[PDB]
């Protein structure tokens, strides 16, 4: 009965990354540390409200610092992290281990340049604590009301009026 | 589609080359080379008789084994939970009573056959 | 059979209807009717003659289909609403399916002309068992569905089993399929009341076993099968004509015996839902179960049949064999009517 | 119908509520009956068994009595609880629900003309 | 349909006589297949032609039960006029008896089967006139 | 007995190579202190996104970002 | 169920994967895992009679979230719509229907 | 396309709830062409 | 390739009819394993791997000691094929062509709902996870031995206890 | 996925006509009731599958398990009814009517 609501067009027109994936996993470790701040809000919206419709704007600062985090390895350390995602593209399940001196060059360079330290073996695996100025979305799933449970007769029992109302037993 | 076209392919080879064989030669049919071979001397009765199975219960046993494997074989999936205790305890237990049940057939002469 | 095998065997048999009670996915209660129906089939056929494995084919095969038709219904519920209970708002479909083959377990008319064979195909135990505990578990899926059978096909397969109980027991000289119609005839009235307070069901199921334990026990102690071995009763143990009478009596229900309870409650709660003539219908066809058991006692205990020679070394030898339950259970039942509002 | 009653114990015997119920007498005339039903059982084990009767089995007859007694006292413990549920869920549902049953207000003999209906 | 038979008191008896008979005619035809599929499963025949004739002789039979209780309920309502009345139905019971009887050559079947039919299609009036629901759903 | 299973080593030694592994299989996970470590490397895989938490104001041990001294540090993995 | 075992000793044999919504081996929801909780979170302390008409929408959400029939019948209509124009020439597909779109990423 | 029909909602829901409910692969890739529909099914079960 | 799915299942309609049509148990081998093949095709299809080889595996490994048996017990001089008789041959023929008239009579009567010809391949799959790990078949039955270890236990009894019932049944 | 449930619901009451219209032989009620099981267990694959109830997929295998036990004790009957009459005929099992 009730029409969808659903955003237009120019509601998603959108600067995308438009970049691959071996070129996105090379830069996973590094993406996971800077940008972790936007990415965690647009992730407790998605998952609080269970609604698309609810994040797009915090979809479009993810699209934004990512493009941000890119524009930095494109004006600061753009040859090592190409060979680094190029040999990396070779592989058929694209498997760090296979490039692991070409991780050495891109990190190098960007740590001398900007600092980046990768992260450690377990820390982007962990929760992580966000705030923002959002309110809590009261009522999610959109229940109705519950309705009212059936009330519990309240008295301490007694025998039963003249025993077993059976056919003729006395007692 | 890749796999299906293997296997027509495979499937094609074979049937042509089954038509090569017998659109291929030449034949000279008659009942004598047409009936069954039985050494020289003809067949006293039919094949298509009675032929007693004498591991009968070694047969109904394997399929109950067979069923014993597709309960194991979930294993390398049960490993990866987080628990590693109860999926131990189990197949533990799977496995012990599979073979306290090939013990009690084999001291019961069941792997023996029907003589 | 060595002592590890029945060990098993008498487990499974007895974790089978548990399973199916202390389960609330229907899943899980068709293994325990499975494990009914595998462990039953050894003891079938533990004496190997052709008669006790043709009772053996009967029982798997009759059985078989059933347990798939309920799985059928399971998995159509399971389509259906994504659970593994039969909710409200479920089928009628599927449902009745159910209680077919719910039927077809039990062996309720006119899905009932394989209990008596499979019966006179077995011993005396093995009839107390199949007639006994093998009917609790599927009555227990029934219990645990009261309010969504259809009211009518569940009334007219009670008054099919009435009917063909009383009928088919009316002509058998054979005892152990008149064990087998007396229960087509029971499970009819207990079927009959299943959806009208299903308590009355359990007390009807407890009133017929512990009615027919007893009296397979009197046909075990001198392995009795027939109107002419039970009527030479008077000579070989003749201390049991009084607890058979009564016992028959109280099958077929007579009011100062407690077998006439469950048919009086049960018409009482039918005639408090304006379910009259069938009611009607029921009550006169119990008296032509009563018949057949009132011409078995006259033959056994009140016109003593001609007897034989070879009677006499039963005579010099002694017994042991009345199991000291016999007697508890035959007198509970036939003697515990004053206690009727302490059992409902 | 009462296995969905709210607060109902699953597989209790007697819960704590039953306890505020008066117990049975001891000397209640259903549970001598059951005492003579085990001593009929007791009696009946001897007859079935070619043993003499009233004179045999003492012991196994004291302790048919016995048992029988010890069961009846319970279970007529948990009917009674039964019941007093049942009569207590009757009056709580007609306390809640007046408008079903209303206060009905009859007539006397003198206001109403019954027909009459001579033999002759 | 459900309605076909339903349509068998959406007018008293003495009226729409023709309809009423051939209805109770097709009801009477339904219970002799289903005698008959039941005698021809169990305790077959010795040939299929003889299973068909089978078939035949108890659907036309009970066809005939049928249609001879219809016309006489409906002819004894339209004469003596009296809808709510079982003396009908009892007479058509027992026509039907009759042609019981008839059709299977017995004087006892022909009188047991009409008073039996007769009284029970007595009950059946009367209960279709005070209200007996048989197969009723639960209410306590 | 020990006469029996030196016997027995000759006569079917199939089975008491069995009996024997068999009892190993279940007597050893008892025994080693790394038994304890597969439970937490199966734990530590993270097949599923670590959903982030509000910040109430009272989740001090919880971390505000990844590469924070707080949260499980996983480098008993690292040089098991 | 019959003999409440379970419920007297506190365990779970069978009684904790008894519908979709309920503790999939890691967590990945079932569909419908939305409805069928919200249907069954009404009818709770309710028992039967009064929980088929008092969470009656809820039941008929998540059946057409499982079965989904309604849906099945709105896109066969538009199906057939568009057939039936395209037929007689009405309608002219786009190209992002057609197989000639600009991918998003 | 059912601007003509007579009564028509074009953005109505087939729930009584306003939630968001995740589409599926027939609504989404309805209109659209048939390999989009065949890759969709059949993409990952017929590997690459 | 839309089609597929439907005609996958009309063979195995097709498989199980001509098994209960019932020729020799050597022919209702064959059925019983080109229904499984199948069986295993579309649960394939539907997503699932795993299942569909097992039902494979079970079904050739359990009709292997039905030939064993059938060679002995249930062999005839004539094992009755499908052409043997022409009245299973005409029951095959209108039952194939009874499907076939229902399938058409059922596509009118209801124009979608029960069997969509039209719409034939859109309602397969339903909601799939288009980001996911650790998500095939497989994860779920191995909870046999975690969080379902009923099943495990209740099925191995089935198991070791049909052994004794094997054995006292053939003793 | 409705015209595939119906299709193996048809399937399922075809093999259910078949093992209950009897012929001859047993062995092929046997494989009746096998071809039952495998309608079912497909339903139940399909049904899980499609719900991504990854919960309830243990249940088919459960199937199997049983309904292979129950051809096992089928099986030995037949080994059984062989050994008495010989040729495996349904109809030479005609003796307890008397
Ligand atoms: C009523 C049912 C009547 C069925 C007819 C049975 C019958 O035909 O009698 C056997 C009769 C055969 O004559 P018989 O060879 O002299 O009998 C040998 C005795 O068993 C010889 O028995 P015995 O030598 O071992 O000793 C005599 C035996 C004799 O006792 C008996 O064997 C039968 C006594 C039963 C009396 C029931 C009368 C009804 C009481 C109403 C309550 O025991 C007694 O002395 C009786 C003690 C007191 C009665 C105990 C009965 C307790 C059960 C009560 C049940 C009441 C149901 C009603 O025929
Ligand atoms: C004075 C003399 C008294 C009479 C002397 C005996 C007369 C001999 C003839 C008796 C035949 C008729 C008996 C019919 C009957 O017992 O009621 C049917 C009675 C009616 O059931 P319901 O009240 O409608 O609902 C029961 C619920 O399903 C289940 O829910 P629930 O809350 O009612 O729990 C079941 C309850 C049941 O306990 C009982 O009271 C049944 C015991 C009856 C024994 C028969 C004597 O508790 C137990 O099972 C005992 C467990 C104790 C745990 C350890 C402490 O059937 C059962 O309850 C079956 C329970 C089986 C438990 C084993
Ligand atoms: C014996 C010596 C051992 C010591 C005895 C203890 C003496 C004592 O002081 O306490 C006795 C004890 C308590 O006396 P009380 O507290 O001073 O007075 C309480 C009233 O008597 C209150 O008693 P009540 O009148 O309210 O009776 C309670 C109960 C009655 O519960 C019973 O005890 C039943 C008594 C049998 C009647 O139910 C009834 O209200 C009467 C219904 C009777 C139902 C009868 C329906 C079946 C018809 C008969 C069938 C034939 C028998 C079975 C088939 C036989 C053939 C196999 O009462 C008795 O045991 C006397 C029994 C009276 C027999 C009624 C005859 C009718
Ligand atoms: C089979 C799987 C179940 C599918 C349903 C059955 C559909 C095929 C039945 C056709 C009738 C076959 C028959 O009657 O038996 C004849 C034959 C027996 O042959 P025969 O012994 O009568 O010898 C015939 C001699 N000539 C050639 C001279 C006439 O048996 C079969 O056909 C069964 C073999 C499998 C049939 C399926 C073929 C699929 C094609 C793949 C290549
Ligand atoms: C819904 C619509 C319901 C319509 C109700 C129709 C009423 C059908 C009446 C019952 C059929 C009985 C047919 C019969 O006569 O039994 C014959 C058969 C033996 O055959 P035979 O002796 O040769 O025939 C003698 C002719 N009287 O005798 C037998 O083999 C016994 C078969 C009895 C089975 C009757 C069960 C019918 C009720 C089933 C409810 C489900
Ligand atoms: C209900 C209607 C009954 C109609 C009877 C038709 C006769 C028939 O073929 O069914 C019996 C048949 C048993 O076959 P059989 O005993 O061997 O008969 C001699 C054949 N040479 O039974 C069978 O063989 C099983 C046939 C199952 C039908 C499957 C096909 C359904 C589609 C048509």
């Amino acid at each position: 009965p009730g029409i969808v609501e659903l955003p237009t067009l120019e509601e998603l027109k959108v600067e995308e990354v438009k970049v691959s994936s071996a070129v996105l996993k090379a830069a996973a470790h590094h993406y996971g540390a800077q940008c972790d701040k936007t990415n965690k809000e647009f992730m407790l919206c998605r998952w609080e409200e269970k609604d698309p419709r609810r994040c797009l704007k915090e979809g479009k600062l993810v699209n934004g610092c990512a493009l941000n985090f890119f524009r930095q390895i494109k004006s600061h350390c753009a040859e090592p992290f190409t060979e680094y995602w190029t040999c990396l593209d070779y592989s058929n399940m694209q498997l760090f281990r296979h490039c692991r001196q070409q991780q050495a060059k891109f990190d190098q360079c960007v740590l001398d340049k900007l600092g980046w330290v990768r992260p450690d073996l377990g820390q982007l695996s962990k929760v992580t604590k966000v705030k923002t100025d959002r309110p809590l979305p009261e009522n999610p799933y959109h229940s109705r009301a519950r309705p009212e449970p059936n009330p519990v007769i309240e008295g301490d029992l007694k025998p039963a009026k003249h025993g077993t109302r059976f056919f003729f037993w006395t007692v | 589609m890749n796999l299906y076209t293997v296997i027509f392919i495979n499937i094609l080879l074979s049937l042509t080359l089954i038509l090569v064989a017998f659109w291929l030669p030449q034949m000279n049919l008659y009942s004598e080379k047409a009936n069954p071979y039985e050494c020289g001397f003809d067949p006293t009765s039919s094949a298509r008789l009675p032929f007693s199975m004498k591991f009968f219960l070694v047969a109904i046993t394997f399929l109950l084994f067979d069923l014993e494997i597709a309960l194991l074989l979930p294993l390398p999936w049960a490993i990866q939970t987080i628990k590693t205790s109860t999926m131990m305890i189990m197949a533990f237990i799977l496995v012990t009573i599979l073979s306290l049940g090939l013990a009690y057939e084999w001291t019961q002469k069941g792997l023996e056959w029907t003589e | 059979m060595n002592p590890i095998t029945l060990a098993i065997i008498y487990f499974t048999i007895f974790l089978g209807p548990v399973i199916t009670m202390s389960s609330t996915n229907l899943m899980l209660m068709w293994v325990g009717l499975e494990f009914s129906l595998l462990a039953i089939i050894p003891m079938l056929i533990n004496k190997k003659n052709p008669r006790s494995t043709e009772a053996a084919t009967k029982y798997f095969v009759t059985q078989a289909t059933a347990s798939m038709i309920i799985l059928l219904a399971i998995v159509l519920n399971y389509k259906q609403l994504g659970t593994w209970m039969f909710q409200q708002q479920t089928n009628g479909l599927i449902l009745n399916m159910t209680l077919m083959a719910l039927s077809m377990k039990l062996g309720l008319a006119p899905f009932h002309f394989w209990l008596p064979e499979v019966t006179q195909g077995i011993p005396l135990h093995m009839g107390l068992i199949l007639l006994t505990w093998q009917k609790i578990a599927p009555l227990s899926i029934l219990i645990q569905i009261y309010p969504l059978l259809n009211s009518t096909i569940i009334l007219m397969l009670a008054i099919t089993s009435i009917f063909m109980g009383a009928w088919g027991g009316l002509n058998q000289t054979q005892m152990r399929k008149i064990m087998a119609y007396s229960s087509i005839a029971h499970m009819g009235w207990m079927l009959a009341i299943l959806p009208y307070n299903p308590s009355l069901t359990l007390l009807n199921l407890m009133i017929y076993i512990i009615l027919t334990a007893p009296m397979f026990m009197a046909l075990m102690l001198n392995n009795s099968m027939t109107i002419n071995s039970i009527s030479l009763l008077w000579n070989k143990t003749p201390a049991m004509l009084t607890m058979i009478s009564l016992m028959l009596l109280s099958l077929g229900g007579l009011p100062p015996l407690t077998g006439f309870l469950p048919k009086w409650i049960i018409i009482t709660e039918l005639m408090k839902n304006n379910c009259l003539i069938m009611a009607t219908l029921m009550a006169m066809m119990a008296l032509l179960n009563l018949f057949f058991y009132t011409r078995l006692i006259y033959s056994t205990s009140l016109t003593m049949f001609p007897t034989n020679n070879n009677s006499k070394m039963m005579t010099h030898q002694t017994k042991t064999k009345p199991n000291l339950m016999f007697s508890t259970l035959a007198i509970m039942s036939t003697m515990t009517l004053p206690l009727a509002p302490q059992l409902i | 119908m009462m296995n969905g009653r709210p607060g109902h114990e699953p597989l209790k015997f007697l819960p704590d509520e039953a306890r505020s119920l008066p117990p049975p007498k001891l000397n209640d005339p259903r549970l001598v009956y059951m005492g003579l039903l085990g001593y009929c059982t007791g009696l009946m084990d001897n007859m079935l068994r070619m043993r003499p009767v009233m004179r045999a089995g003492l012991h196994r007859q004291l302790l048919f009595v016995t048992s029988f007694v010890f069961a009846g006292y319970f279970y007529l413990k948990r009917q009674n609880y039964l019941y007093a549920v049942k009569d207590h869920d009757m009056f709580g549902y007609i306390k809640l629900h007046p408008e079903d049953f209303p206060e009905k207000e009859k007539k006397t003999y003198a206001e109403i003309l019954e027909p009459f209906h001579p033999v002759r | 349909v459900k309605r076909f038979f339903e349509s068998y008191h959406e007018v008293p008896d003495g009226t729409q006589c023709h309809r009423k008979t051939y209805i109770t005619t097709a009801l009477g035809g339904i219970c002799g297949i289903i005698g008959s599929a039941y005698s021809v499963s169990l305790n077959p025949a010795d040939s299929t032609l003889e299973a068909v004739a089978r078939v035949g002789r108890y659907t036309f039979t009970a066809a005939a039960i049928g249609a001879m209780f219809g016309l006489t309920t409906c002819v004894s309502a339209q004469v003596r006029e009296k809808p709510d009345d079982p003396l009908n139905y009892f007479i058509g019971g027992c026509a039907g008896g009759l042609t019981l009887g008839a059709r299977t050559h017995s004087y006892g079947t022909a009188a047991m089967g009409c008073v039996y039919m007769g009284t029970a299609a007595a009950l059946f009036k009367i209960g279709k006139l005070e209200g007996w629901e048989l197969f009723p759903t639960p209410k306590v | 007995i020990s006469a029996f299973l030196k016997n027995a080593w000759a006569k079917e030694p199939v089975l008491v190579v069995s009996f024997s592994v068999w009892g190993l299989a279940i007597i050893m996970p008892m025994i080693s202190p790394y038994t304890k470590y597969a439970s937490m490397i199966n734990k530590a895989t993270p097949y599923n996104y670590p959903v982030p938490v509000r910040d109430d104001g009272n989740m001090p041990d919880v971390p505000s970002h990844p590469q924070d001294p707080l949260g499980p540090s996983l480098d008993w993995l690292k040089n098991l | 169920p019959f003999l409440d075992i379970q419920k007297k000793l506190g365990i779970s044999l069978d009684r904790h994967f008894m519908f979709l919504s309920a503790e999939q081996p890691y967590k990945n929801a079932a569909r419908c895992h939305a409805f069928e909780k919200e249907w069954i979170e009404c009818a709770h302390g309710i028992g039967g009679t009064r929980a088929k008409k008092e969470c009656k929408i809820e039941f008929d959400d998540f059946e057409e979230c499982l079965l989904r029939y309604k849906t099945m019948r709105r896109m066969h209509d538009i199906k057939k719509q568009r057939e039936k124009l395209m037929k007689e020439g009405k309608y002219t597909p786009p190209p992002h229907h057609s197989g000639r779109e600009e991918p998003r990423p | 396309i059912m601007k003509d029909v007579p009564n028509w909602k074009v953005g109505e829901s087939v729930f009584h709830t306003t939630r968001w409910v995740p589409p599926l692969i027939g609504e989404m890739y309805g209109l659209r062409t048939k390999e989009e529909m065949s890759n969709a099914n059949f993409g990952f079960t017929w590997y690459t | 390739m839309n089609n597929y799915i439907f005609v996958l299942s009309s063979l195995f309609l097709v498989g199980c009819l001509g098994l209960a049509l019932k020729p020799s148990p050597i022919y209702g081998g064959l059925g019983l394993i080109v229904s499984g093949f199948v069986g295993c095709l579309m649960v394939l299809g539907f997503g699932g791997s795993f299942l569909g080889l097992m039902v494979f595996l079970i079904y050739l490994g359990g009709m292997l000691v039905v030939f064993g048996y059938t060679t002995a017990m249930a062999t005839e001089e004539y094992p009755e094929t499908w052409g043997s008789n022409w009245l299973i041959l005409g029951f095959l023929v209108l039952g194939v062509i009874m499907e076939v008239f229902l399938i058409c009579v059922l596509n009118y009567y209801d124009e979608v709902g029960v069997i969509n010809l039209d719409g034939l391949g859109d309602w397969l799959m339903y909601e799939v996870d288009d980001v996911g790990v650790m998500l095939e078949g497989g994860i779920g039955v191995a909870a046999m031995y975690s969080c379902a270890t009923w099943m495990m236990v209740v099925a191995g009894w089935s198991l070791f206890a049909g052994i004794f019932i094997i054995i006292e049944i053939t003793r | 996925m409705p015209s595939t449930f119906f299709n193996l619901t048809m399937a399922f009451s075809l093999s259910l006509l078949g093992t209950l219209m009897f012929r001859s032989h047993l062995m092929s009620t046997l494989l009746c009731l096998e071809g039952m099981v495998l309608s079912l267990f497909i339903m139940t694959s399909v049904t899980s599958l499609n719900s991504n109830s990854m919960s309830s997929m243990p249940i088919p295998i459960t199937i199997l398990v049983f309904a292979a036990c129950e051809a096992a004790v089928g099986l030995a009957l037949l080994v059984k009814v062989s050994n008495t009459y010989g040729t495996d005929y349904v109809q030479n099992l005609n003796l307890l009517q008397c």
